[PDB]
């Protein structure tokens, strides 16, 4: 997985983001955002086995929700369909 | 958050095993 | 799966259409003349995206990449000396060969073959420059022999150098030819190869242009350079959705993808609303139209630039875009009204496309009155009636065989029996172009397929 | 570590004059050669030592000594540096003006006068102790500049055996005296192949057509010739002249160039330069096209050997990576040799008055690759024909080459077989059956 978040900083450098990447401020707020993959399937392919584990620090998280371990997966279920198409 | 926990514990290991090595600079007194 | 895509101006017209889209992206983004973005380079967040389409040499200036090429060398340096430091001199191809030797397709096919090595390695350069890429777009100008031949050479090159690219090109037909002969010569010579290797193919037939630059502009006459810029704000109202990425379409591949059925059926029909970047923008805002008036000027005849010549024209795929503050209960009242006016071919349940762009932050904003602007590309058959005029004088002059002797200098066949033969071939493919495309007229072209498995 | 430069010829004398120009505005040295910089701190972290001796005044001389036989350049020389240059450093050879552009006239006036120069040399190796090698810097064309090189590297050759001799050898353009100066070019390449260890090649015709591609004026000067060759020397000497971390002497540059002694001739490439705008990118891919190299390719794809490149300016290291991918994609190396690329981030001097272009970063690129044979597979075959076609040679001719001129014909012929088996070898070490004895 050490290639995998690699891969995902030079994606993050490549697309438009790059713009907040040198901005300080949103380079934390990128920086901010956990490349944490939990596996699905046993031998089961790249995409599929692909999920995103996103993790906020206060004062942020007393008010946006995110998918938490103990919540409804809202996110994680729209983001599921949304990586399905 | 595994990845870098262990940098950091490691990073921390390190550090405490040298600064102990390094005559113990912390001290108690009476 | 969105790539960079790289300009390629062929020709007077070509360049002079570069030219003007150039300066249009660079007014739209906030780059300017110089080159030198006139924005600061501190304010880094930008809703647009200008790499597919310019190199960021360094911070604040975005050098386009694109490449011109060309036998006049007059053009070159007027834009040059107009657009200071904008363009790249390492992109100017002359060949120092002096001013074309005619109007011949053979000559610029000529001009072509003999440089095709400095063309190709300036190509390569920029590959070597940029990191990604998806195709090109060449500008054909057909209208030119020497532009024709020079975009037919580049087509040829490109079409198995680079296989994995998706290849585009912008004809320009002129309303009235002064030589029908040798025009439509060499379009026939172009669409040859526009058939045998180009992806797709996109027509601007001049007579519908001298006619919206005769209607909305104050001045009588016509100048060349107006009327091109009509088509360079047809070409960045179509690159838009790649410029300023929207959420349905953000890939040239994607929108292609819609817009072609088979790379048989490559010829789009396009049609624009009254323009508001243009020079003359001040007649606009007493027009008070909404989205749903601006999809019916879209499908008006009135507003195709290519000659619609609409007798009863059968639609394969109809898309269209709509940049501004648009409204989803219009745009559906619009496609209700449409699908009940719009003649739809049985054999296929595929309707017309929308999609919704963004405005740019930086460009003028023009009163509610006109402030929503619309662009649609719709594959029509009525591409091969436009090339019926140019068959037909095909017909009635190759009875006899003149203007010989101008087409067989240059190309590498100097006797006139080769050259007939070509000619003659050439015929032969656009007209199994035109009879393929009234074939898919009919509900038989499915139905082909249906009756053998 | 101090290298002794020898201005051999005029050619030699001016590359020198300019030369030292440049490395006096660097390190702030000026034409008085006083120390332009105030006493007040004396923490500097370029190295004049080995270029320059320090004497008492501070005033820092050039450890150059010019070897021609016109006395009028280096009268012009001295005029125009009055107070840097030593007096005792000049050789004249008290024979007069140069007569005859031949190397028998260069090498008897050598072999004449050879004990001032061996003379003039010791004293200046006695003046310091730390010594690495000398410094030469000629045109192969020039008779007399081509004798006194071969004189000064056999002189070299027989008395120091331990000291590493680098050169610069400026070959002719396509002109008319090839038909005699080529004489001189391959004996000095002759005596290069026997003696010398390291050579940097130049082409004229390659040099000013850069020159005219660079410059607005058409009409290139020899001066002009000569600020590039000095601008080329310093940017390939500022590895040496401001040591930091890796490179501090000459050495580990040709132990990382040359692989082997017998393929010992490099060459040279900057971009870009005046005599931000380009990232380290395009300044390495300017480098890679051959339309920034100081000697004609004439290749479409050359087999490189051994290349090494020194970046001046403010560089970062994704550029470094994806220009080295790229030229790993592009660069072919032999199947037996190793695809070593070395890149060397050199320091900007601070006493350096500001280049034109500010903050545009540039590179040099020494190479060794098959440009130089075709250079010397012109030169050979220009000399075998009019060796083979017109016997003019024999009626030129100095001392024991005008007592006889079979042996001058037997030197000739002894000199285009060297250079043959050494080109040769060259299309030997191009092939990957060149190391097949050990595998
Ligand atoms: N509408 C329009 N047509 C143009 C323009 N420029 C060139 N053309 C077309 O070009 C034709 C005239 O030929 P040229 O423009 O000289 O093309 P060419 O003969 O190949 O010469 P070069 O383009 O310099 O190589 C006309 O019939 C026009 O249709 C333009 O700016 N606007
Ligand atoms: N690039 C360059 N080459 C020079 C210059 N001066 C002399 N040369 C070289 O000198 C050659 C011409 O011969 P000469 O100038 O007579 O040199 P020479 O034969 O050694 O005679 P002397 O210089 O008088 O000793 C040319 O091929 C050049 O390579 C110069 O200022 N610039």
């Amino acid at each position: 997985n050490y290639k995998l978040t690699r891969v995902l900083q030079e994606a993050v450098q490549l697309s438009s983001l790059r713009h907040l990447m040198n901005s300080p401020r949103n380079s934390s707020v990128i920086n901010g955002l956990d490349a944490r993959v939990l596996d699905l399937g046993h031998g089961s392919v790249g995409w599929d086995v692909f999920t995103l584990d996103y993790i906020l620090y206060p004062p942020l998280s007393l008010v946006l929700n995110v998918n938490r371990p103990f919540g409804r997966k809202e996110y994680l279920r729209i983001f599921n369909f949304l990586w399905r198409f | 958050e595994q990845e870098v926990r262990e940098h950091q514990m490691k990073k921390e290991r390190f550090d405490r095993a040298l600064e102990s090595k390094l005559l113990g600079k912390r001290h108690i007194t009476y | 799966m969105g790539g960079e895509i790289i300009t390629l101006q062929a020709g007077q017209c070509g360049n002079h259409v570069g030219k003007f889209l150039w300066s249009q992206l660079a007014k739209e983004h906030a780059i300017g003349t110089d080159g030198l973005s006139q924005l600061p380079d501190s304010s880094t967040e930008r809703d647009d995206d200008t790499k597919p389409f310019f190199r960021e040499n360094s911070r604040n200036k975005f050098t386009p990449r694109a490449i011109m090429m060309d036998s006049e060398p007059s053009v070159i340096a007027d834009v040059e000396n107009t657009f200071r430091g904008f363009f790249d001199p390492r992109n100017t191809w002359v060949a120092s060969d002096g001013a074309s030797a005619g109007n011949s397709w053979a000559n610029g096919y000529d001009i072509g073959t003999r440089n095709q090595d400095d063309i190709l390695n300036k190509i390569d350069k920029e590959i070597d420059s940029t990191d990604n890429f998806e195709g090109f777009q060449l500008l054909h100008s057909v209208a030119g022999g020497t532009g024709s031949g020079l975009g037919s050479n580049l087509l040829e090159a490109l079409c198995d150098r680079y296989p994995k690219k998706i290849l585009t090109t912008y004809s320009v037909f002129p309303a009235r030819s002064s030589e029908v002969v040798v025009q439509s010569y060499n379009t026939i010579l172009a669409l040859r190869r526009l058939i045998e290797d180009s992806d797709a193919t996109v027509v601007f037939d001049n007579a519908s242009l001298l006619n919206i630059s005769g209607k909305v502009f104050r001045n009588p006459n016509i100048d060349l350079q107006h009327t091109n810029q009509l088509i360079s704000t047809i070409i960045s109202s179509v690159t838009n959705s790649i410029r300023f990425p929207s959420y349905m379409y953000s890939s040239m591949s994607s929108i292609y993808s819609t817009l072609i059925p088979s790379p048989e059926l490559h010829f789009l029909s396009p049609s624009f609303t009254p323009f508001t970047s243009d020079y003359i923008h001040d007649d606009i805002a007493h027009k008070g139209h909404s989205s749903y008036d601006v999809m019916l000027d879209l499908l008006d005849p009135s507003n195709s630039l290519v000659s619609t010549a609409m007798n009863n024209p059968t639609y394969f795929n109809v898309y269209n875009t709509i940049i501004g503050n648009v409204e989803p209960r219009q745009i559906s009242r619009a496609m209700t009204k449409l699908q009940q006016r719009i003649k739809f071919p049985s054999w296929s349940s595929s309707a017309m496309h929308v999609n919704i762009g963004r405005r740019s932050p930086y460009l003028p904003l023009q009163p509610n009155e006109n402030e929503v602007s619309g662009m649609m590309l719709s594959n029509m058959s009525t591409v091969v009636n436009v090339f019926e005029n140019a068959c037909n004088t095909f017909d009635k002059v190759f009875a006899k065989g003149a203007f010989l002797n101008n087409y067989n200098v240059g190309d590498l066949f100097q006797s006139m029996q080769n050259v007939q033969d070509e000619f003659a071939e050439s015929r032969e493919v656009v007209q199994s172009l035109m009879e393929d495309y009234v074939a898919a007229e009919q509900d038989s072209y499915l139905d082909d397929v249906l009756v053998d498995d």
